[PDB]
RNA sequence: CCAUGAUAAGGAUUAUAAAUUGAAAGUGUUAAUAUCAUAAUCAAAAUUUAUUAUUUAUAUUAAAUAUGUAUGUGUAGAUAAAAUAAGAA
């Protein structure tokens, strides 16, 4: 059960059908979907000639960003500079402490797994743990 | 980044066991269902597959029969006509009290799966081999079709004078 | 021919009870009549089906006849007897169609759909390029080429 | 020929390099404790031998554990004692091979214990494999059936002195030549282990009622300790070189010769599947998939659905007639026979379910009835052990009780008709159809069939027993033969269920005729008055109900008095004769499935028997 | 009037191969182009399947464009002729006029004065009559003159 | 001559359109010749059937006549 | 090249074999070595940037 | 096909075919003949016996 | 990263490796003996380029379109094996090969 | 009654 | 824009030129008689002269065997995008749908 | 949190005829009881939750970024819908 302010304000109204590609809250759970032949044409800008998004650059006289935007595309300088790179994700943040050259040119949201396979055994309740065991997700 | 051979938490994730069943809710078994056809009963497997005939098939058949007629090969025509003579007899009228069984009706909970199952099983059992209503065999008399290939028009040379 | 997907077979009652939609459809009926005519055999079962079906569709709209109510049940028995006789005639027509279609395909070297039998040179049943790696009825694997029921040269 | 090829490949005096167990790189891992899986058990959740091997390995000796199994070629296509039936029909062989494959998958992917499969004589293969692997201790389950007790004794004797075999001549070799092993035998077939019964088997009173009394005071060992011992194998190291690769797991390439390959039905000697395949209507919607996990899921789903009504109807303390048409009855007999599901696991699961749902007052009666059924199976096991080879002799185990039984008579046509199910009795027809098509038929069906063959017709009871062996996938030797003798009046024991007529059983268990209608739908129009006697019908009734005797439904084998004078040749409709459908059913023309099928359609036959036409 | 099907069948329960019912994308509907919109095998709605193939609007647009391609290819098959510019003086009398642009005025006629009521936008002239104007410097007539048949001639059709 | 009005489709080879053509021809013949009205009216040629396909409704699963799944 | 246009133009020269370690018995990629410290390039930006 | 002894009773009794009158004196006799031939029987095929209803009643009690 | 490298390697190797013949040998155009019919044209005219295209369905169909001498017979009358059946290697002789492909490779059904 | 046959 | 235009070939303009260049090298006539005036192969469309371009395909096979993609995302119109969807028909003023602006 | 009321879904007997097969008995947001309350989208986001028709084997990823998963005899239990331009007695 996701806990957020909008959860009380809005209502799911069951498994309602939305217009194609027009769900209100976008949750790209398929960003980390791997596809070798379609590596450059999945969750990425369609044209190779397009410039990098505005989110990859600093515009004004900034004082500092806690985390960079997900659409910011990983570049060589991200690994070469050896600086601190963080991306907001559940639960709190994901930090790039393993700079690799195999992710150059791909978006950080594509690199980061949205739906983490790991399940917390601590906050899980008795009934919820029983449900997970019945589903097979937990022993 | 020289992927280490020791993954700490990636391996320890309780791998999902393999799916047991199939179909709905992954619980259907592999039982031989009612869709199985019997290739022994009659030249056509019972509960025949929905074969659909096309006009290009009709044209190809016309070309084939033209070629056979022009080449004088009539064994295929004779075997087709004999098969039609054997399978195309007039069904005798059933006696009073002959009715195909019907499935009982209940109002509280009508089981449509059992309703279709009974019909499918009954018709599967009702193979063309044991269709006693349709006359068959050599003991029957057919005063509508030529009995032997000798009297067919392709053998017209014999009937003279 | 063009339909090579494994198919589900409906009961003959389910086929017959369909009105002038598929079973009694004029296009399919005239195609079957053309096939029978080209083969040269009489169309007695098809005509016996058509004469019943045209009257059935003519009178489908009106109400059933008023009846006083037969004490002996002779009228109900006679109605059931007529319905069964017509159903059996249509059964014979259905079997004739499904037999001569296979025979014509065998003569014309036409590869049929999955899991169907042609009395000429394929008695086990034809399975080729199916989603399952086996015959699904014999549970036996099949070669990568579908099969060669007929020779190469035409 | 396949057995000869396997003997030339494996049982050669020097094993070829293509068939070699790889040498362990670790000197301490060179030795490995070995466990052999027999046909009795194919499970790893409650097997005693595996747990004992695990605890021995974790205590001392060879830390790696190696699992082996041998599929003998002598009980698949070989003829039986009489009638030439397959010892295991193609359906039973397919079930066994699927169970073996599932067990191998579970062992090699969950426990990471390699399962070396061999084909041929276990007595020839197992000791040589132990010597080749250098096993410290070889564990196995006790086998005490004929053709199986002898092979178990030969295996243990050979491994005691490290004996070998040499190809076709089978020249036993000494331990010195090469290309302290001890054999442990543990008893796990029955629900309750020996030495735990309140009375010894030798002094056990002949009767199932007394054993039912005993089992109330008897104790059942908990399975938690054995489950722990089995689970410890995961942390216990094993030979990783024998673990399957991804390619052979997917089946891209055949498994290596030393790891073994499961045999195929065509190579086993069946030859003509189209002759043995039966195309008839199947009414039961429930089938048992192979696998111990599948068996556990079946038990759980049956308990959840509430199949206790099959054991006993709610509120009915007296045992009530069963309903074969229903899907409620628990079809765990094939699992118990093949050993995929242990009776101890069944008992503990059932007791746990009863303890949970103890609020209803009748669940105790349901549980006790199920325990009574399991105790009956154990009692038949004990009776088979007591009788030994004497049971399989002519006229049952105890001939003194068979004075009323007439001399056995043999008729190939009669036994062929009975096997094919062309009997005039609809109940017998339905029972035979379920037994042939489905994995098994219910207890009442088996009783009716065996009584009809033995007493109803006079044919030899061994024919029916061997046909049950061929067809029923839940086959247990002792249980099947003992029940056949009891219901043929060969083991005449009082204080037990009375032997009942086929007509009695049909009228009692299937009175309305739902089962008969379901399995013989061509008789659906027959009213419930004449369902069980379709023979007694006039021509008018036959025409009105759409069934003609002979043409559509066969005449009964045993005609009424004076029927031979009033019946002509046309009505009788001989089914097995020259030029008949049964004759042309097979491509080679040797009839079809039935009498002498192993002799007729058997590519490889070890025994000569007698082969004559008609 | 065309016997072809221009409409993509609506999405409903799974279609099984049988009589009167075939799979929605079984390589036969709308030609073989349904492979672009075919997703074979059982598919998890949770985490499998491209949504554009499940969107009725998009598949309708795709089948519309495929039908448009069929119409265009058949029209260009019909279009055996080609268009050549002529400076209004070497054209015949029927063309020495003002021709309104396409779809701008009433469909004109080819000089109804002499009982010629053809469509000026559809009339096609053959190369033989215009051979001289099209190839002024050719010299020798590369294309032979068109041998016209005399209708007044006494031939076999006139019941000789 | 027949002129189609309302909803135009490429192929109108269907029984409903054939019935509409039949009604139009019968009405035209009646208007042309007065005494022709009696046989056509007694045979039902001129009579109009008010039946029409059920209109769309998104509440239905297909939109016309089938409700949604219930538990 | 993407598969939809021309897979046949793919060649082994595209694959950098020195980037990863290859299994000998199966031809699989066992692992990929580090590619940051050992990577030296003279144009982190196109030559026309010139800072 | 087996026979049956006409003097001694065999272990399996097989019922002989029943005999029906070729002529009917009364309409009541004809109606009885039809009823016991099953002419007036519902063509429905039994799928659940009355034993289920009786067991439900017993459990309710 | 490891799986991406493996998938790229497998995809390139699959693209370069020769695949099975994508034409059905049971239909009207591809029915003649290998010594007659369209097979003579294939063997004597376009045989060289088939090895270079590695018998993939898209290049073979495009080459059949461009060679002419067949016209619309490659689409109006000819038929081809399904997408997952035309991707089998040069010698398969088994139906279940398509399920033997590696699963950890994220090549999107390209061996 | 739609179709009736003498035989 | 798709479909891509394949590279041109010298003697594929006509059968006479193709036979003369690629078949025999002895054909007397170089090519078909070309009129002195300009010929517009694609009559409705005015293409840039001197540019190699194709014509609508006469054959069916090339239409579905060419590199022609399919619609995947939402359809965008140069003007109808103001109106959100066919269901959400945004009308600024309640004027008639048959209204005219003189 | 609580802080009065109000619209929904749910077909069983008024029928042919110049005619419609959807109900009033109530469904989150709305008008009197108070007494720490800053919980609100303007993008790129976190399944464990009863109430939901997905495309099945000739040709398959181009424009806002848009689904890598589950081939297994049309296969247990349980259950859903329709007698209105359609064809059912
Ligand atoms: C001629 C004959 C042969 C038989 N052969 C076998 C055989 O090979 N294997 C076999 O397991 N049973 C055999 N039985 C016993 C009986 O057929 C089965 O117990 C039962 O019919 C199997 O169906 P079920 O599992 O649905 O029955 P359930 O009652 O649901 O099964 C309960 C379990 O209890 C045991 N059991 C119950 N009744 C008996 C019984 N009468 N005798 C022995 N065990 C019993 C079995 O292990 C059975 O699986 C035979 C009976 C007869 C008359």
């Amino acid at each position: 059960i996701a806990k957020s302010a909008f959860g009380f304000y809005l209502a799911r109204r069951g498994q309602r059908k939305y217009p194609f590609l027009r769900r209100p809250h976008i949750k790209n759970t398929h960003s980390m979907n791997p596809s070798a032949p379609y590596f450059w044409s999945f969750m990425t800008a369609k044209s190779q000639m397009a410039f990098l998004p505005e989110e990859n650059y600093i515009t004004g006289d900034w004082t500092g960003k806690f985390f960079v935007s997900k659409r910011q595309v990983y570049t060589l300088q991200h690994a070469t500079s050896g600086a601190k790179v963080r991306v907001k994700s559940f639960p709190s943040i994901f930090e790039f402490n393993s700079p690799s050259r195999w992710n150059i040119g791909k978006e950080m949201n594509t690199l980061t797994k949205p739906r983490m396979d790991l399940i917390d055994e601590q906050m899980l309740t008795k009934k919820q743990r029983l449900d997970y065991v019945r589903a097979g997700l937990l022993p | 980044t020289a992927t280490p051979e020791r993954f700490s938490v990636l391996g320890t994730t309780h791998p999902k066991p393999k799916r047991t069943g199939f179909g709905r809710n992954n619980k259907m078994r592999s039982k031989p269902s009612d869709n199985v056809a019997w290739y022994d009963k009659g030249p056509v497997e019972w509960l025949p597959r929905p074969v659909r005939l096309t006009y290009d098939h009709l044209d190809q058949l016309q070309q084939w029969t033209m070629r056979a007629t022009l080449d004088g090969r009539t064994e295929e025509f004779n075997r087709i006509r004999d098969l039609h003579r054997e399978w195309s007899q007039h069904p005798l009228m059933p006696v009073l009290g002959d009715v195909e069984p019907k499935f009982p009706l209940n109002l509280f909970k009508q089981n449509h799966r059992a309703k279709k199952r009974f019909l499918v099983r009954w018709h599967k059992a009702n193979t063309p081999a044991n269709w006693l209503w349709m006359p068959r065999g050599p003991t029957v008399v057919t005063p509508l079709h030529r009995t032997n290939p000798t009297q067919y028009p392709e053998n017209w040379k014999q009937m003279v004078q | 021919n063009t339909f090579l997907t494994s198919s589900v077979a409906t009961p003959p009652i389910s086929v017959i009870r369909t009105g002038p939609k598929w079973w009694a459809h004029p296009e399919r009926m005239v195609r079957q009549k053309l096939m029978y005519f080209t083969l040269g055999v009489d169309q007695l079962p098809l005509r016996r089906t058509a004469v019943i079906q045209r009257d059935l569709q003519r009178f489908h709209m009106c109400k059933p006849p008023p009846r006083v109510g037969d004490s002996t049940g002779y009228k109900r028995s006679r109605a059931a007897q007529l319905n069964t006789w017509y159903r059996r005639i249509q059964y014979q027509e259905y079997h004739m169609q499904h037999l001569f279609t296979r025979h014509v395909w065998g003569l014309l070297r036409v590869y049929p759909g999955n899991t169907t039998k042609i009395q000429g040179k394929a008695d086990d049943g034809y399975v080729g390029y199916d989603s399952v790696p086996f015959h699904r009825y014999n549970r036996a694997p099949l070669p990568f080429p579908a099969r060669e029921l007929y020779e190469r040269r035409k | 020929n396949y057995l000869s090829e396997q003997d030339a490949l494996y049982l050669s005096p020097t094993t070829p390099e293509e068939a070699r167990v790889p040498s362990a790189l670790c000197p301490q891992l060179s030795a490995c404790v070995m466990v052999v899986f027999a046909a009795n058990d194919m499970r790893v959740h409650d097997n005693y031998a595996l747990a004992l091997a695990a605890t021995r390995a974790e205590a001392a000796g060879g830390l790696p554990v190696i699992a082996v199994t041998v599929v003998d070629y002598r009980m698949f296509a070989q003829p039986s004692a009489v009638g030439g039936f397959f010892r295991q029909s193609p359906m039973r062989a397919r079930f066994f091979l699927e169970t073996l494959a599932a067990l191998r998958y579970k062992l090699e992917r969950e426990l990471r214990i390699p399962l070396l499969v061999r084909c041929g004589r276990p007595e020839d293969h197992i000791p040589r494999l132990v010597v080749e692997c250098g096993a410290i201790d070889v564990f196995l389950t006790t086998q005490y059936a004929p053709h199986e007790k002898e092979v178990h004794n030969d295996i243990v004797e050979a491994i005691n002195q490290r004996r070998w075999v040499s190809r076709d001549p089978t020249a036993g070799y000494k331990a010195i030549e090469h290309d302290a092993p001890v054999a442990h035998s543990v008893w796990q077939t029955t629900l309750v282990h020996i030495d735990d019964l309140p009375v010894p088997v030798a002094s056990m009173v002949e009767g199932e009622r007394w054993y039912h009394d005993d089992v109330t005071t008897a104790n059942i060992r908990p399975t938690a300790a054995f489950d722990r011992c089995i689970n410890r194998l995961s942390d216990l190291p094993a030979r990783g070189d024998l673990l399957p690769t991804t390619g052979e797991l997917s089946g891209l390439e055949p498994p290596p010769l030393y790891r073994g390959r499961a045999p195929t039905l065509v190579e086993l000697g069946y030859g003509s599947p189209e002759a043995f395949i039966e195309e008839e209507v199947i009414a039961t919607q429930s089938s048992h998939p192979p696998g111990e996990d599948a068996a556990i899921e079946r038990v759980l789903d049956w308990l959840m659905d509430g199949g206790m009504t099959s054991m006993l109807r709610y509120g009915r303390d007296r045992r009530t007639n069963t309903k074969m048409y229903s899907q409620r009855l628990s079809r765990l007999s094939p699992y118990l026979s093949c050993g995929a599901l242990s009776p101890r696991r069944f008992y503990e699961e059932l007791r746990r379910f009863t303890s949970e749902h103890l609020r209803d007052n009748f669940v105790q009666q349901q549980y006790r009835e199920a325990l009574l059924r399991l105790s009956r199976r154990d009692y038949w096991h004990w009776m088979g052990l007591r009788y030994g080879p004497l049971l399989f002799y002519e006229y049952g185990p105890r001939p003194e009780h068979t004075d009323d039984i007439a001399d056995w008579r043999h008729d190939p046509k009669i036994v062929q008709k009975w096997c094919a199910g062309l009997t005039g009795i609809p109940f017998a027809d339905a029972a035979m159809r379920e037994l042939t098509l489905t994995g098994f038929v219910a207890d009442e069906g088996r009783q009716g069939l065996i009584w009809l063959l033995s007493r109803g017709y006079g044919q030899d009871w061994r024919l029916g027993a061997e046909w049950l062996e061929r067809c029923s996938i839940d086959y247990d030797p002792f249980v099947c033969y003992g029940n056949c003798a009891y219901y043929s009046e060969l083991v005449r024991d009082d204080f037990g269920e009375t032997v009942r007529n086929i007509h009695w059983l049909a009228h009692h268990h299937d009175q309305t005729g739902i089962y008969v209608k379901k399995w013989l739908p061509q008789l659906s129009k027959i009213p419930p008055v004449y369902i069980h006697r379709p023979h007694v019908l006039t021509e008018r009734m036959q025409a009105m109900h759409g069934v003609q005797l002979g043409k559509n439904y066969p005449y009964p084998l045993k005609l009424w008095d004076g029927a031979q004078y009033t019946l002509s040749s046309e009505h009788l409709t001989t089914y097995f004769s020259e030029g008949s459908q049964w004759h042309r059913k097979a491509k080679n023309g040797a009839g079809g499935s039935g009498y002498a099928e192993a002799l007729r359609h058997g590519t490889v036959i070890l025994e000569p028997h007698q082969l004559q036409s008609s | 009037v065309s016997t072809g099907e221009f409409d993509h069948p609506p999405f409903q329960f799974r279609q099984r191969h049988t009589f009167n019912t075939t799979p929605l994308h079984d390589a036969n509907r709308f030609g073989g182009r349904t492979a672009y919109l075919r997703e074979i095998g059982p598919v998890n709605i949770k985490k499998q399947g491209r949504r554009f193939k499940k969107d009725p609007r998009t598949v309708q647009f795709n089948v519309d464009v495929w039908c448009a391609q069929q119409t265009l290819r058949k029209r260009w098959k019909q279009r055996d002729w080609e268009v050549i510019e002529i400076p209004f003086r070497l054209v015949p009398r029927e063309q020495q006029r003002v021709i309104p642009e396409l779809y701008t005025d009433i469909p004109q006629m080819t000089d109804p004065a002499r009982n010629d009521f053809s469509n000026i936008r559809n009339k096609v002239y053959d190369r033989e009559e215009l051979q001289g104007v099209l190839f002024p410097a050719a010299g020798a007539m590369l294309y032979p003159p068109l041998q016209r048949v005399d209708k007044q001639a006494m031939t076999l059709d006139k019941y000789l | 001559h027949i002129v189609s009005e309302g909803h135009a489709m490429p192929s109108i080879a269907n029984e409903i359109a054939a019935f509409a053509l039949r009604m139009a021809v019968a009405n035209a013949l009646v208007k042309l010749i007065p005494l022709t009205r009696i046989p056509l009216k007694k045979s039902g040629l001129l009579s109009v059937d008010r039946r029409r396909e059920r209109g769309q409704f998104p509440g239905y699963l297909d939109g016309k006549k089938v409700k949604r799944r219930f538990a | 090249n993407r598969p939809e246009v021309a897979m046949h133009r793919n060649t082994v020269g595209l694959l950098p074999a020195h980037m990863w370690e290859t299994d000998k018995k199966t031809g699989k990629v066992k692992s990929v070595k580090d590619s940051v410290r050992d990577y030296q390039t003279k144009t982190p930006y196109p030559k026309w940037v010139q800072l | 096909y087996l026979a049956s002894s006409n003097s001694r009773v065999d272990t399996l009794p097989v019922e002989r075919p029943l005999s029906h009158a070729v002529t009917f004196n009364s309409d009541a006799e004809a109606e009885d003949q039809l009823k016991w031939e099953g002419f007036y029987a519902e063509p429905y095929v039994d799928q659940a016996p009355t034993s289920d209803i009786d067991d439900m009643a017993h459990t309710f009690m | 990263h490891r799986a991406l490298a493996d998938s790229l390697r497998a995809y390139v190797e699959f693209s370069t490796s020769k695949r099975v013949e994508p034409w059905d040998a049971r239909f009207k155009p591809f029915d003649r003996i290998e010594k007659d019919g369209v097979y003579v044209l294939m063997r004597y005219m376009m045989e060289e380029k088939l090895q270079l295209c590695n018998y993939h369905h898209r290049p073979v169909k495009r080459l059949f379109c461009n060679i002419g001498l067949m016209g619309p017979q490659i689409t109006t009358k000819a038929r081809w094996k399904p997408y997952r059946f035309a991707t089998n290697p040069a010698g398969t002789s088994k139906a279940e090969r398509m399920y033997q492909r590696d699963k950890t490779v994220y090549t999107h059904g390209h061996n | 009654i739609s179709y009736m046959e003498d035989v | 824009r798709f479909p891509p235009t394949p590279s041109e070939t010298p003697a594929t303009q006509d059968w006479m030129a193709y036979t003369a260049k690629y078949l025999d090298k002895q054909f007397t006539i170089s090519a078909e008689p070309a009129p002195v005036y300009n010929v517009n192969k694609l009559w409705p469309m005015q293409q840039i002269p001197g540019k190699v371009d194709q014509t609508p395909f006469e054959e069916d096979q090339t239409w579905l065997l060419h590199s022609i993609p399919v619609q995947q995302l939402e359809m965008h119109h140069h003007e109808k995008d103001l109106q959100d969807l066919p269901f959400i028909n945004h009308e600024q003023f309640p004027r008639s749908l048959e209204w005219n602006a003189p």
